[PDB]
């Protein structure tokens, strides 16, 4: 006898994941400002094979970086750090309309920073 | 507790 | 779906820095005294939908007090802030609480001791008991280290919505989009950005 | 457009007001912001209070009438007595009238509670000014108007609540001592009449809103009224029965009974004892029948968060703990009260299971009170056996991570007591919990840690034979549990917990050498495990065991050929090969703890030599090739190697202190040469690249070297026992290596650690090197002062260390300031006062102490020219600078030490400790006493700084102040009275006779 009983990134693949702190440059104040600390993920869309950076803040999970790893971008060192990269971004959509930024991302060690440049350049080719 | 010597993490 | 939050406490306790961290993620090192009040909408994504806080960040310095208890009219929730490195700021918690519950007789209130990142802490855990008889939630927080920085809003969201299982959840991450007359413009801004040292280079991140 | 209300030549357009107000409260963005600035400028107009009657009459906006009352509040509290007596009577009348008219319109009474509460508080401000001397009929007329209207009677309860709060709860800071006593006396005189009204309302009333507001006011009365009003009336019966049944009144009634549990009560009247038992009996009865039985799952109820359940359970916890901490003995001897006693504690057991950190802390504090009492009080513990048995399980299951430090120590204390009270029950609970980890029924990462912490926390409570059987059984079961699992993650947790328990039972380790050996060798094996956390666990456990068991590493054990420390040192390279540098330093530090247990000098120094063999060879190499070509120091790898060598020396020196001296001498002279070479490179790099060079990894790496060298020297000197060698071997090379380098570097390249290092040198050997202290001041004083005297913000580290150094120099080698050129001694005084004005507590507190200590140094010099010149030059600078921070409202954190310094300054003159006149021959008749001149200087100073005070106020304040300059507590009250009076106009000068 039968008794009756009682995000938006699921189409992507995580190529690289690393903990980091992200800064944005306020040129009008010649001052770096923190934007978020959390996991930085290189996400590969299965239906286009395009790779983006997606980064969320801990606890609140709010997006602090969402943009394509464009092949034109270039990772530059910052004068006061051997574990960070600086680079300009022309279209980030973490906070609404696509906007341009000079970003800086820092990691826990120079090792993680270099590996990030590895993966970041690998991903740059994937986007071509 | 000489079985401590065989304590392994694997 | 928005709720008025008033934020009160002594000058220098970190009220504006705490809100700013939530608004932009930045940590402001400078102390620029709030004048009267600053209102900032703050939205959180929950499994019950987005909840909007209209934060009234009031001034703690008396000579900048502005409308004082007039800022509390029709608040639906509140945060009282003090500084665990300054006893006087905790001694003044009952005065802010008095001025607050005279205007706002039954609202969820969070008591926050800020700056627990500083080694030489002066208001010891065991001395903090004012919240017990006043039915306030209490949290140690640090706007600098982000220790417990989300707890005051999570607890208030739960009280205001009436769901003790409400959780923060990940906002959906849309696919991001894809001229030569600005290559030299971004090169100027980039040369400056590289030669401005990153702050707090001794932090783990 | 909105800025029109700010024009007072024209009438006030109420409609423009209500639009500005609305744009602020309901508006948004720029419009809201603009209206805010307007409303603040309007409210801050010193004439705006005149237009308050217009708003209260012809506005329709309650927010605007609220702002009107705020403008009035400012005026009543700050300027009342300056008004023509006409306005005072007028304002009073149309505040009284506005309140009556709001209470009579049941519609307004219902919907404008915020505006009515504000009006009540505004009325209460008037009472603080005018009542009872100019209003003796207020209370009788309030009691009369209560019977004519429920809404007015309810609102009179709110007026009295606020009055009680303003007079008894919040007067200490806001009124003078005299004015507070006057109002407390006045309310006390007429309370009989107030209590009558309050008790009638409670016994007869049926309007719950009226009831609740009466009980709200009662809560305030219980802070101060005499007990007879509570125990000689029926009111306990009402509170503990009638008002516990209605959920409306239940929350307020419970808080009232909590306060009643704190009344000042004679502890020898048997009837009052029965009354205290009875109202507890009733309250528990109402809870069991109207709220929930003692079996209810309060954890689940709290988690559901229906209605006000969470607040109610908090308030019940506070009630039960408050009452039982004071009165449980009342229930412990009468057999008819046993059920009541144990039901009350069973509710606390259930409350203690709620998941809510702060509530758990409240109940945990009570449990501490109880189990401490059962531990000492004869014949009590058997009463509570079943309560305590449940508590053991609650505390074990909610154990928090040790090292939330405070909560763990409180949990440990209660559990240690509970173990003494029944060891057998405790042991059985812990073993049982352990089986349900093995059998998987309660297995989890969280649950196995919680239990290991609990087992670890009771170390020292069992007998050594029971402990021995217990420890064995625990490890045995744990080992089998680790085997039982798979995957690094699982096996990692169990293996860690195993080491945690072991680390907590040193008495067992000391008696089982072979076991201790096996432990350590396993930690060593784990120092090669790359799984996240294993290595940190291995090192922390190693040093923790060493701090406790060091003697067993330094003697030769039976069946061993050498002390085990030698076996650790031999394989140290292998043991630590995979550790990160931080972890290596902990290891070396742990070895230094063992080596300091060896009291034979020759063997201790040999062990020291062998331990430092690897860093000393890497050191010799580097010093050889570092000096060859100073290029290497640009190699980040050599810089990292150097800093890690120094850090290893700091770690070992931290363990060994005075014993570390031989190793210091092996590196000291070359280390100071290295300090200089690194210094040149930093300077050379800042020249070639600019100040931005200080932010680069290379320079930060070089500065790290300098900092660790200073930390090493500081660490040794702060612990040295042979100070002859410190002075005659260490100090001179050190000063030559660091002082000039600091003085002659640009501000952004000076290390504040140099200051901290010098503070220690002065601390331990300052008395022996007066020429060295002078050299220190010469090299750091002026150039550091110029860094920190432009704002309160820049160079925060230099700021703090600067005043720590001046403080210690002022204590230990005050002669150095005597030798300063007069220009530089004046900068020293300027620098002390600069410190006064910081809000940074680190700086402010040392600035006041230096000022105090300096005055004492000067006083001890006697009647000599330098002391006489000091008072002539600087006495009044210190009196007036101290008065400034006392009265400016931005340095309240330093009141006490400002008061002390001020009391010392004033006492010098009223004890005739100052030999020369403090004035000019000209400006005062010959022969005038410094006492008279001081009182004149201060009267003039305060008259210009606080021109709104009367001459009489100032004169009474100074007479009181100087009279009381030997009684710090009274002196401080007079200062606080003064701080109240400068906030208003018209302060009563007789207030300053309060002490008299
Ligand atoms: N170390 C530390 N500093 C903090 C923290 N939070 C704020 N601060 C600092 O404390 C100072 C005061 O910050 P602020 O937000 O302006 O305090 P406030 O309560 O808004 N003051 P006001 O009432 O006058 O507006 C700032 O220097 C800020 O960087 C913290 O969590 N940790
Ligand atoms: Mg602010």
């Amino acid at each position: 006898i039968h008794f009756e009983p009682v995000t938006m990134e699921e189409d992507e693949e995580v190529l690289y994941k690393v903990r980091a702190k992200l800064f944005r440059f306020d040129a009008d104040a010649k001052e770096w400002k923190e934007r978020g600390t959390g996991d930085c993920k290189f996400l590969k869309n299965k239906k286009t094979n395009k790779v983006r950076i997606l980064m969320r803040r801990d606890k609140t999970l709010k997006i602090c970086a969402n943009h394509i790893i464009a092949p034109e971008y270039t990772l530059k060192p910052n004068v006061g750090s051997d574990r960070s990269w600086v680079y300009a971004c022309t279209a980030d959509i973490a906070e609404g309309e696509a906007e341009a930024f000079t970003f800086a991302i820092r990691f826990g060690s120079k090792e993680n920073a270099d590996k990030f440049k590895e993966e970041f350049e690998k991903a740059q080719e994937i986007n071509k | 507790l000489r079985a401590l010597e065989r304590l392994q993490i694997d | 779906v928005q709720f008025k939050l008033v934020l009160v406490g002594d000058g220098g306790t970190g009220k504006t820095t705490f809100v700013k961290r939530h608004l932009t993620g930045e940590f402001e090192k400078k102390y620029v005294a709030t004048l009267g009040v600053e209102v900032h909408p703050l939205v959180f994504h929950t499994n019950r939908g987005p909840i909007k806080f209209n934060v009234w960040d009031t001034a703690g310095q008396e000579k900048f007090g502005g409308l004082r208890d007039g800022y509390y009219i029709q608040a639906q929730c509140a945060i009282i802030m003090f500084d665990v490195t300054s006893r006087v700021t905790y001694k003044n918690v009952p005065n802010w609480h008095r001025d607050l519950v005279r205007v706002c007789e039954n609202i969820p209130i969070v008591l926050c001791g800020n700056k627990v990142d500083i080694k030489d802490r002066k208001v010891k855990a065991k001395s903090i008991v004012f919240h017990r008889k006043k039915n306030l939630q209490y949290y140690d927080i640090s706007a600098k280290s982000n220790y417990n920085f989300e707890k005051p809003f999570l607890w208030l969201a739960r009280k205001l919505i009436g769901d003790p299982n409400l959780e923060f959840v990940a906002m959906p991450a849309l696919a991001p989009p894809e001229d030569p007359a600005l290559a030299a413009q971004y090169e100027h801004d980039l040369e400056v950005a590289q030669t401005t040292a990153l702050p707090d280079e001794d932090d783990d991140l | 457009s909105m800025e029109g209300i700010l024009d007072f030549s024209n009438d006030l357009d109420i409609a423009l007001l209500d639009q500005v107000v609305s744009t602020f409260y309901q508006g948004s963005g720029v419009q809201q912001k603009q209206a805010q600035e307007i409303l603040t400028k309007f409210q801050d107009n010193p004439d705006a209070w005149q237009k308050a009657d217009q708003i209260l009459q012809f506005s329709t906006n309650p927010q605007s009438k609220f702002i009107a009352l705020s403008i009035l509040d400012k005026l009543i509290t700050r300027k009342w007595k300056l008004l023509p007596n006409d306005h005072r009577i007028g304002i009073r009348n149309f505040v009284v009238g506005m309140i009556i008219s709001m209470c009579q319109d049941d519609e307004v009474f219902k919907t404008q509670k915020n505006l009515i509460n504000k009006s009540d508080l505004t009325l209460v401000q008037i009472l603080k000014q005018e009542w009872p001397q100019n209003w003796p009929e207020f209370i009788p007329e309030l009691i009369g108007s209560s019977s004519s209207s429920v809404n007015v009677c309810e609102n009179n309860m709110i007026v009295l609540k606020l009055l009680s709060e303003e007079v008894f709860d919040f007067s200490a800071e806001q009124m003078t001592q005299a004015k507070a006593l006057h109002l407390k006396n006045s309310m006390s005189k007429e309370f009989e009449q107030i209590f009558k009204l309050c008790f009638q309302v409670l016994e007869q009333g049926s309007s719950s809103s009226l009831i609740v507001a009466t009980l709200e006011s009662l809560l305030r009365y219980l802070h101060w009224i005499p007990y007879r009003y509570i125990y000689e009336t029926n009111i306990l019966e009402l509170l503990s029965t009638k008002f516990m049944t209605s959920p409306d009144t239940r929350a307020i009634t419970l808080k009232c009974l909590t306060e009643v549990s704190n009344l000042k009560i004679p502890q020898d009247n048997d009837l009052i004892k029965r009354q205290t038992v009875l109202f507890f009996q009733n309250t528990l009865q109402q809870i069991a029948t109207s709220v929930m039985p003692v079996t209810a799952d309060l954890k689940a109820t709290y988690a559901n968060a229906n209605g006000n359940d969470q607040s109610f359970l908090q308030d019940l916890a506070m009630f039960l703990t408050t009452y039982l901490a004071r009165n449980r003995a009342l229930l412990e001897s009468d057999e008819s009260l046993r059920e009541l006693l144990l039901n009350a504690h069973q509710y606390l057991i259930q409350l203690s299971k709620i998941e809510e950190r702060e509530l758990f802390k409240t109940t945990l504090d009570y449990w501490h009170n109880l189990v401490a009492d059962l531990f000492y009080e004869p014949l009590k513990k058997h009463i509570y056996e079943e309560i305590c048995s449940q508590l053991r399980l609650v505390i074990i299951e909610n154990m928090v991570r040790p090292e939330t430090i405070q909560l763990y120590k409180s949990e440990r204390e209660v559990l240690v007591y509970l173990t003494h009270l029944n060891v057998i029950d405790t042991e059985e609970i812990m073993i049982s919990k352990l089986a349900r980890q093995i059998d998987g029924s309660e297995w989890s990462w969280h649950n196995i840690n919680t239990l290991s912490w609990a087992i670890g926390s009771i170390s020292g409570t069992m007998s050594e034979d029971t402990e021995k059987r217990f420890v064995v059984t625990v490890i045995k079961d744990l080992l089998g549990l680790c085997e039982q699992k798979r995957g690094k993650d699982n096996k990692a947790v169990v293996a860690s917990d195993i080491m945690y328990v072991v680390g907590q039972y040193p008495r067992f380790l000391k008696a089982h050498w072979n076991f201790l050996r096996t432990v350590i060798l396993k930690l060593f094996e784990f120092m090669h495990e790359t799984h996240e956390g294993v290595q940190d666990m291995a090192c922390d456990t190693f040093i923790k065991i060493v701090q406790k068991c060091k003697y067993h590493f330094v003697i030769q054990q039976p069946r061993e050929s050498e002390p085990f420390i030698q076996t650790i040192i031999r394989d140290i390279q292998k043991t630590t090969a995979d550790l990160q540098p931080q972890q290596v330093h902990t290891f070396y530090k742990a070895c230094g703890i063992i080596i300091s247990e060896e009291r034979s000098v020759a063997e201790r120094n040999r062990l020291l030599s062998d331990l430092m063999q690897l860093p000393n060879m890497a050191w010799d190499t580097i010093v050889e090739q570092s000096t060859a070509n100073p290029t290497l120091l640009l190699d980040s790898e050599t810089v990292k190697i150097i800093a890690n060598i120094i850090k290893t020396n700091v770690a070992v020196c931290t363990s060994m202190g005075a014993d570390f001296y031989p190793q210091l001498g092996h590196i000291y002279y070359n280390m100071l040469q290295l300090y200089r070479a690194v210094s040149s490179m930093i300077s050379a790099q800042v020249a070639a690249e600019g100040l931005i060079a200080t932010k680069t990894p290379k320079v930060r790496g070089l500065r790290t070297i300098k900092k660790e060298i200073l930390k090493l020297v500081e660490t040794y000197i702060s612990k040295a026992r042979n100070l002859d060698d410190v002075v005659k071997v260490l100090v001179e090379p050190l000063l030559n290596a660091v002082l000039e380098d600091y003085m002659n570097n640009v501000p952004d390249a000076r290390d504040a650690e140099v200051l901290n290092c010098m503070t220690t040198v002065v601390e331990k050997v300052g008395h022996m090197i007066p020429q060295g202290v002078i050299l220190i001041l010469q090299s750091v004083f002026e150039c550091t002062l110029d860094m920190i005297n432009k704002d309160f913000t820049e160079y925060p580290e230099h700021r703090v260390e600067f005043y720590k150094l001046l403080k210690v120099i002022n204590e230990k080698s005050f002669a150095a300031f005597l030798e300063l050129p007069p220009a530089a001694f004046k900068l020293f005084v300027d620098a002390i006062c600069w410190a006064f004005k910081h809000n940074n507590r680190d700086v402010e507190v040392n600035g006041l102490q230096i000022a105090l200590d300096l005055v004492k140094n000067i006083e001890r010099m006697g009647n000599v020219p330098f002391a006489n010149e000091f008072h002539k030059n600087y006495f009044f600078i210190f009196v007036s600078e101290t008065f400034f921070v006392l009265t400016d409202s931005d340095h309240k954190s330093g009141f006490s030490k400002q008061a002390l310094l001020l009391m010392k300054l004033i006492s010098l003159v009223y004890d005739n400790k100052i030999s020369v006149p403090l004035y000019q021959e000209a400006e005062v008749p010959q022969g005038t006493s410094n006492q008279v001149y001081l009182s004149q200087y201060l009267a003039n100073m305060l008259s210009n700084a606080f021109p709104h005070l009367t001459s009489e106020q100032i004169a009474s304040f100074l007479s009181a102040l100087t009279k009381q300059c030997k009684d710090l507590v009274v002196f401080k009250g007079t200062l606080r009275d003064f701080l109240v009076q400068i906030k208003e106009v018209g302060g009563d000068p007789t207030d300053y006779l309060f002490a008299e």
